[PDB]
C-alpha cells in the first residue's frame, strides 16, 4: 500500500545523507528502488536475524508489516512498475547468476521467477572474467545501452551473483524547443566557480512553491505519462538544511502545496553517472549477519551454502530538451559461506 | 511571471505516481562532470 511508499522513500533519503558524508559536494545520483528490490530480494532466501536485518535496514518495522506483508508488497510494486504504459518506457528486473555448483530450493528460484522478475542462469564461475563480463553485457542489453561496467572486480572465489536493473525512458509533458536553448550559460557549481552548460528555456504553467520552512523552491515537471521529476533548489547556502529535512513527510507536505501557474523556466541540459561501493555501508546501516560465517540463506540453498561478500551500485541521467533517460542497477556477490 | 533559474546546485526526484516509488534521487552539483 502507500505504508510501503513512505517506508522507501525516508531509505531513499537516508541513504542520500549517507552519500552526503561519503562524497561530499559532489553529484550523487542513484536508483532507490533497485537498491532496495534488490535486497528485498536477497531477503526472500534468508532467514531469522539475517532476514530481519536485511528488511530493518530498509527501513520496516516487523510489527508494523510482518515479513509476509513486505515480501507481497515488494512482489507488487515490481508488477505495477513494469505494467504497460503508452509513452512511458519503465522496466525493473532481476538476473540471479546461480554457480553450477549450488544447490538452490527450487522454491527460492520458482518464486522469484514467477513472483520477482527474475531470470536464472547457470553460470560457470570457474572462469571469472567470463562470468564478470556475461554479467555486464546482460546488465548494458537491459538498460538499452545505458549501464557499462557494473562490475569492475568480481572476487575469485564468487558463486553467485544477483542483480536488479531499472530503465526509464519519458517524455516530458512540456517539451522545451532547442531554438530557445543557450548553448554556453553560467552554472554556479561553489561560490567563486562556474561552468558552462547548455540552459534550456521555457515559459509554462508549473506545478511549483516556495518552501516557506525550509528556504527552497520547488519545480515539478510531469512526464507525458505516470510520472515526474521534481526539482529542488535551495536558497544560497542552504543545501545542507534541505537535505536533513527530505523525508517521506517533507514530500506529503510538497504534495499539497504545490500550485501550477506560469513560470519563466531555466533548466539545464546534461548527463551525469554515478558509482558506489555499498559493501561497507549496508553493515554500517545494519546488515551483518549476511556477511558473517553464520550468515543465514537456509531458504536459498539445500546446504546453506553461501553469503554476501559485496555490493555495488551504478546510475546513470540524461535530461535534454525531449525529456529524460535514466537507468541503474545493483550488484550483490556471495561467496562460500 | 516568476523565474525559476536552475544555474546553481539542486536535488532532484524522479518518481512515479501510481505506486508513489521513487525511481532516482540525486543531488547535481556540477552538471558538466565526467
Ligand atoms: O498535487 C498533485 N500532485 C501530483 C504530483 C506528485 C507530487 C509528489 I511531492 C509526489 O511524491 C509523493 C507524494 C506523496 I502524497 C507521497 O506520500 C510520497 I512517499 C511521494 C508524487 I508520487 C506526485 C500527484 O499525482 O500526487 C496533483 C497534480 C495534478 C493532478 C493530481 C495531483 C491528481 O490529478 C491531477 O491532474 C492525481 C493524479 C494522479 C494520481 O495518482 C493522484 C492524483 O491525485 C489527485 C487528487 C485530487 O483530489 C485531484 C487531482 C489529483
Ligand atoms: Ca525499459
Ligand atoms: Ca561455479
Ligand atoms: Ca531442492
Ligand atoms: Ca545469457
Ligand atoms: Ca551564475
Ligand atoms: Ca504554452
Ligand atoms: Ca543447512
Amino acid at each position: 500500500l502507500y505504508k510501503m511508499s513512505s517506508i522507501n522513500a525516508d531509505f531513499a533519503f537516508n541513504l542520500y545523507r549517507r552519500f552526503t558524508v561519503e562524497t561530499p559536494d559532489k553529484n550523487i545520483f542513484f536508483s532507490p528502488v533497485s537498491i532496495s528490490a534488490a535486497l528485498v530480494m536477497l531477503s526472500f532466501g534468508a532467514c531469522c536475524s539475517t532476514q530481519t536485518e536485511i528488511v530493518e535496514t530498509l527501513g520496516f518495522n516487523l510489527t508494523d508489516t510482518p515479513m509476509v506483508e513486505i515480501q507481497h508488497g515488494f512482489q507488487h510494486l515490481i508488477c505495477s512498475l513494469n505494467f504497460p504504459k503508452k509513452e512511458l518506457e519503465l522496466q525493473i528486473g532481476n538476473a540471479l547468476f546461480i554457480g553450477k555448483h549450488l544447490k538452490p530450493l527450487a522454491k527460492f528460484l520458482n518464486d522469484v521467477k514467477t513472483l520477482y522478475e527474475t531470470e536464472v542462469f547457470s553460470t560457470d564461475f570457474s572462469n571469472i572474467s567470463a562470468a564478470k563480463q556475461e554479467i555486464n553485457s546482460h546488465v548494458e542489453m537491459q538498460t538499452k545501452g545505458k549501464v557499462v561496467g557494473l562490475i569492475q572486480d568480481l572476487k575469485p572465489n564468487t558463486i553467485m551473483v544477483l542483480v536488479n536493473y531499472i530503465h526509464f525512458k519519458a517524455q516530458w509533458a512540456n517539451p522545451f524547443d532547442p531554438s530557445k536553448t543557450e548553448d554556453s550559460s553560467s552554472f554556479l557549481i561553489d561560490k567563486t566557480t562556474t561552468v558552462q552548460v547548455p540552459m534550456m528555456h521555457q515559459m509554462d504553467q508549473y506545478y511549483h512553491l516556495v518552501d516557506m520552512e525550509l528556504n527552497c523552491t520547488v519545480l515539478q515537471m510531469d512526464y507525458s505519462k505516470n510520472a515526474l521529476a521534481l526539482f529542488v533548489l535551495p536558497k544560497e547556502g542552504q543545501m545542507e538544511s534541505v537535505e536533513a529535512a527530505m523525508s517521506s513527510k517533507t514530500l506529503k507536505k510538497w504534495n499539497r502545496l504545490l500550485q501550477k501557474g506560469w513560470v519563466d523556466l531555466f533548466v539545464p541540459k546534461f548527463s551525469i553517472s554515478a558509482t558506489y561501493d555499498l559493501g561497507a555501508t549496508l553493515l554500517k546501516m545494519g546488515i551483518q549477519h549476511a556477511y558473517s560465517e553464520n550468515a543465514d540463506f537456509s531458504g536459498l540453498t539445500e546446504d546453506n551454502g553461501l553469503k554476501l561478500s559485496n555490493a555495488a551500485h551504478k546510475a546513470v541521467l540524461h535530461i535534454g530538451e525531449k525529456g529524460t533517460e535514466a537507468a541503474g542497477a545493483m550488484f550483490l556477490e556471495a561467496i562460500p559461506r | 511571471h516568476p523565474i525559476i533559474q536552475i544555474d546553481r546546485s539542486f536535488m532532484l526526484l524522479i518518481l512515479e505516481r501510481s505506486t508513489r516509488s521513487i525511481l532516482f534521487l540525486g543531488k547535481v552539483v556540477n552538471p558538466t562532470e565526467a
